[PDB]
RNA sequence: UUUAUAACUUAAUC
RNA sequence: GAUUAAGUUAU
């Protein structure tokens, strides 16, 4: 489960940044401390929790 | 050939940054030294037309930049611009306790020698 | 009780804790003298111990001190990590409260000094005879001769004090109109850069007795001994100058009748003031070496640029060269999923396994470059135990005198790689190749010739890497001019190459861990150390924390093989030149340029090799602190505490190098405490039954010396010590070891932490890298490097080495010693027979 | 815009 | 068996 979880967020992540959401300097602060707290956590409780805001991101925008 | 491409812009890179340099105000600090030769961290200071300050959250804005004039290493500068990390334009009555957590940080600020 | 005495008998010699005449009448109007039919319960001693031979947990002494004097309270110390530099930043401003009364000390021991020269008084000085109040209260060993020629013998007190002169900022007070606390700072005049009149009145108000001669300006040392001498004082002087009176020294020149601004000398804050000896008011045209020169000098730059005030750091700004400041990030990596599903196919992954994903590419944010570059806070000036470092730089003198050394010519020097940076501002138009194929032989060795009697200050660029970790932090790479990378390869090249190719030495730089490699190395340790067990530490913020003394220690002791070419000027030249471009040079940082406090560069061509040199040093520094710490009297052997004896008095009685002693005392640690040294990696072999009895270095020993001299708190969380031999290093360059058996005997392979290949295998920094052509080269490479995890009793550890195999095999489908499919490529490997 | 060194692998060429 | 290129690892 929690593999699974750093492997969509690291994916999730990079389809963020090549739709140029970086340029954005707030809300790619918070992508990159969503997405570092997730490949640190070692609880997939609040790696969903974290997952699910930061897809919350793209869901907001086209995508 | 290479070699004389990069003498050409070497020497076009040296003789264009003059255009700032050879001011009187550099002519004013080097004549007066004792030897002719001053410290290098010193002519930005004591020469240079524009200041840019960086400023990473509000109270060092406020201890910084208070008002459209400030004084820093002992002279005045006037604020011409501000500008977020995201090289937007920010007007100096955005930048308040209740609206800073709105604002991108840092701000950048540039200043004119009074 | 037990206090800290500096002893030397004839019975007994160090500075160890111990269990404890009609003359001062001549003395009693000293008012530097105490009061004799008041005192306070720790002498001067006691701190200097305390603060040399920290122990967290069995501290009270220095915390009695601390809390005694006013520079906290008792509450402070319930802080988690109230001592830690790094941990806890503000400790330093408690250790400063103490700094009035060093000074006041050092005030009290000049007139004592100055009584005992009238009232014709010979006697040592010891730490231990002076209170907190500064007042000397012990003369029983003191001898009378004619007044007016006393003579007072200080060499142990000033040295052994000398690393809390900058720990407590001593002379702080110096900065004050009329050396008044209360009174403003003074303001010196922004042109003025000179100070020589200024550190030379500081020397005799604080140093007056001090035997040896000082030069302010260390290009007038006889020696690098004497360049390390005066250096050291430097440093203390130089915290009480303004900070825009450093670095390179500006002057209006003339080309076509055009001015330009180009550097004519620097200002060191440890080698004081150097001037060019090759400068023309008036030329009438620019040659390419000229051209170079003044592209790399920074006065044009930092002379065109606008001033600049950042805010985001602590760190002293100089201009900014463009109107807009740059804020860099960091991408994620790229996810292997052709990868992953095979290895969750094959059963990895699972809940409860001892293998699991720990690696990844860390994104950064706009503010990593700047952020990173702000850990240089932890940069402070270091003052050194003098007489201690000059014995120490004679003893890792040692380890280096197998290599040969000597400055080479510009025809025969080997660059590996020509298609890279050449940093600021030569990467604005080509690589290094451009420059190396520009130049002839004649004007790269005119340059060079150059840089002996010139000194070019240059500008580093500081750049963000993409590479994996299991940690945060974002890693930047700094890149050093070309410039400043060919005279430095022209410079130190054989030596680096003769120290790549040796085996068998203590530095391992350059030896591979295939073809039996590692099992080399292992048995080299071992070497013949008799009641063996392994230790490993490591230094935290060694990038960063080091300190300017050690960085140029280590760059005289590389320059020492320059006997034969270099004249002592040149050499003085080449270290003035190493400074101005590596230690204390110029940071562009985001189209900003900056002033590194200090501390090693990663582009430097010398890094390994001087982390290396510095290593040693700090290794010979915790035994020579371990050897001269303990109870002499309760040494059961002779030989050793005659060898304490000796040592004692070779640091602090002699002066001239006692070559014998030194050959001794380097035998006696090749023979006790054999290292194993990369960079800032290390293996040692000690003689466990030494260490127990104090008499070789012990982990506690790197604690007190790395938080007295390199401004850093190492926790044992990170230390390591294995009591088997049979067991392998617990780990050396990220790699652990097990005895396998392989043929008819038993052999040391190294293997990797199974998540960080897994992890090169499921991430990498580039699509391109999904080309079955290029990504069966790179499981190859890994596959190579996880072969040895078969041998290990962990099933789910040996599986990463067939998950491996398997994955080429699908790959060469999808596309016998030399093919790569089968096992047997990967076992040849590690065969002693290459 | 991505430094320095070291080792190893692979493919080329006389 | 000597250059050139690419890649992996370590520091
Ligand atoms: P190690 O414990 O990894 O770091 C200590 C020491 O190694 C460097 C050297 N030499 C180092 C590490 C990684 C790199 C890279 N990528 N490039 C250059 N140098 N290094 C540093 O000097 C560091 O202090
Ligand atoms: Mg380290
Ligand atoms: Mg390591
Ligand atoms: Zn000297
Ligand atoms: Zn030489």
């Amino acid at each position: 489960k929690m593999s699974d979880v750093k492997c969509t967020s690291v994916v999730l992540l990079s389809v963020l940044q090549q739709l140029r959401v970086e340029s954005s300097s707030k809300l790619w602060a918070q992508c990159v401390q969503l997405h570092n707290d997730i490949l640190l956590a070692k609880d997939t409780t609040e790696a969903f929790e974290k997952m699910v805001s930061l897809l919350s991101v793209l869901l907001s925008m086209q995508g | 050939d290479k070699r004389a491409k990069v003498t050409s812009a070497m020497q076009t890179m040296l003789f264009t940054m003059l255009r700032k340099l050879d001011n009187d105000a550099l002519n004013n600090i080097i004549n007066n030294a004792r030897d002719g030769c001053v410290p290098l961290n010193i002519i930005p200071l004591t020469t240079a037309a524009k200041l840019m300050v960086v400023i990473p959250d509000y109270n060092t804005y406020k201890n910084t930049c208070d008002g459209t004039t400030f004084t820093y290493a002992s002279a005045l500068w006037e604020i011409q611009q501000v500008v977020d990390a995201d090289s937007k334009i920010v007007q100096l009555s955005e930048i308040s306790m209740d609206n800073s957590p709105n604002l991108a940080w840092p701000l950048i600020v540039t200043a004119l020698r009074a | 009780v037990y206090r800290a005495f500096d002893i030397y008998n004839d019975k007994v010699a160090g500075f160890a804790k111990f269990l404890k005449e009609t003359i001062y009448n001549l003395l009693k109007d000293c008012p530097a003298v105490a009061k004799h039919d008041r005192l306070t319960k720790y002498t001067m001693a006691d701190l200097v111990y305390a603060l040399r031979h920290f122990d967290e947990g069995n501290c009270d002494t220095l915390k009695e001190i601390l809390v005694t004097y006013n520079c906290c309270d008792d509450d402070y110390f319930n802080k988690k990590d109230w001592y830690d530099f790094v941990e806890n930043p503000d400790i330093l401003r408690v250790y400063a409260n103490l700094g009035e009364r060093v000074r006041q000390a050092l005030l009290k021991t000049v007139q004592f000094c100055d009584a005992m020269r009238n009232a014709g008084i010979v006697g040592v000085l010891t730490l231990d005879n002076q209170d907190l109040n500064g007042n000397w209260y012990d003369f029983g060993d003191f001898i009378q001769t004619t007044p007016g020629s006393g003579v007072p013998v200080v060499d142990s007190y000033y040295s052994l004090l000398m690393p809390i002169l900058t720990l407590t900022r001593a002379l702080t007070a110096e900065s004050h109109v009329d050396t008044d606390l209360t009174k403003p700072y003074i303001k010196w005049d922004l042109l003025k850069y000179d100070f020589t009149e200024e550190r030379l009145k500081l020397f005799d108000r604080y140093f007056k007795y001090w035997d040896q001669t000082y030069h302010p300006n260390c290009v007038n040392c006889l020696d690098d001994r004497c360049i390390l001498h005066c250096a050291n004082f430097n440093v203390l002087f130089s915290t009480v100058f303004p900070p825009t009176s450093f670095g390179p020294l500006v002057r209006k020149i003339f080309v076509d009748g055009v001015p330009f601004v180009v550097s004519t000398g620097y200002h060191f804050r440890e080698l004081g003031v150097v001037h060019n000896q090759d400068v023309n008011l008036h030329s009438s045209r620019l040659s390419f070496k000229e051209l170079l020169v003044y592209a790399a000098d920074p006065a044009m730059h930092a002379a065109s640029g606008n001033l600049l005030l950042d805010k985001r750091t602590t760190c002293f700004s100089v201009a900014a060269l463009t109107n807009n400041v740059a804020f860099q990030t960091v991408k994620p990596g790229n996810f292997n999923k052709d990868f992953y599903d095979f290895a969750v196919s094959k059963g990895f992954f699972k809940e409860g396994s001892s293998v699991e994903l720990k690696h990844f590419f860390f994104a950064q944010d706009g503010n990593a470059a700047i952020s990173d570059y702000d850990y240089y806070r932890y940069n402070l000036p270091t003052m050194c135990d003098i007489r201690q470092l000059l014995f120490v730089v004679e003893v890792v003198d040692k380890y280096f005198d197998c290599y040969d050394g000597g400055c080479i010519n510009a025809n025969q020097v080997i660059v590996n790689n020509l298609d890279k940076s050449a940093g600021f501002p030569f990467n604005k138009w080509g690589k290094a190749r451009l420059y190396y194929d520009s130049m002839s032989y004649e004007d790269q060795d005119a340059l060079f010739a150059y840089t002996k009697r010139n000194v070019i200050p240059t500008i580093t660029q500081m750049n963000l890497k993409y590479a994996i970790s299991a940690k945060n932090r974002a890693r930047t790479v700094a890149g050093v001019s070309i410039c400043s990378t060919m005279t430095n390869r022209q410079f130190h090249q054989k030596l680096l190459k003769s120290i790549a190719a040796t085996r068998g030495a203590t530095v391992v730089i350059g030896t591979s861990k295939f073809y039996g490699g590692w099992h080399n190395m292992l048995k080299t340790v071992y070497s013949d150390v008799e009641n063996p067990h392994l230790m490993g530490w490591d230094y935290p913020k060694c990038d960063r924390a080091m300190p300017n003394m050690l960085r140029i220690m280590a760059s005289l002791v590389l320059a020492r093989k320059h006997t034969t070419c270099c004249s002592l000027s040149h050499r003085f030249y080449r270290l003035a030149n190493e400074c101005a471009q590596v230690l204390s040079e110029m940071v562009m940082c985001g189209g900003s340029l900056y002033v590194k406090p200090g501390g090693t560069s990663s582009g430097d061509a010398t890094t390994a090799y001087a982390n290396s040199v510095f290593n040693i040093c700090q290794a010979v520094t915790a035994n020579v602190n371990a050897l001269l710490s303990t109870d002499g009297n309760k040494i059961a052997d002779k030989y050793v505490r005659n060898l304490q004896h000796r040592l004692y008095e070779c640091l602090y009685r002699n002066r001239d190098v006692d070559t014998d002693f030194v050959n001794e005392f380097y035998a006696y640690l090749r023979k006790h405490f054999s290292m194993m040294i990369l960079s800032d990696d290390a293996v040692v072999c000690f003689n466990s039954t030494y260490a127990s009895q104090g008499l070789v270095a012990s982990i506690k020993n790197f604690k007190s010396v790395l938080y007295y001299q390199n401004n850093v708190f190492m926790s044992e969380a990170k230390c390591w010590t294995e009591t088997d031999l049979t067991k392998g290093p617990h780990e050396f360059c990220s790699q652990h070891t097990m005895l396998v058996k392989q043929g008819d005997d038993y052999v040391y392979l190294p293997y990797p932490d199974p998540s960080r290949i897994l992890g090169a295998g499921c991430f990498v920094d580039d699509i391109v890298k999904t080309d079955g052509t290029l990504m069966i080269e790179r499981f190859v490479s890994l596959a190579i490097d996880a072969y040895p995890l078969t041998k290990h009793p962990n099933q789910e550890y040996a599986d990463v080495f067939h998950l491996y195999l398997q994955y080429i095999r699908k790959l060469h489908d999808e596309l016998n010693t030399s093919r790569y499919w089968e096992p047997e490529f990967y076992e040849a490997m590690y065969t002693p027979h290459t």
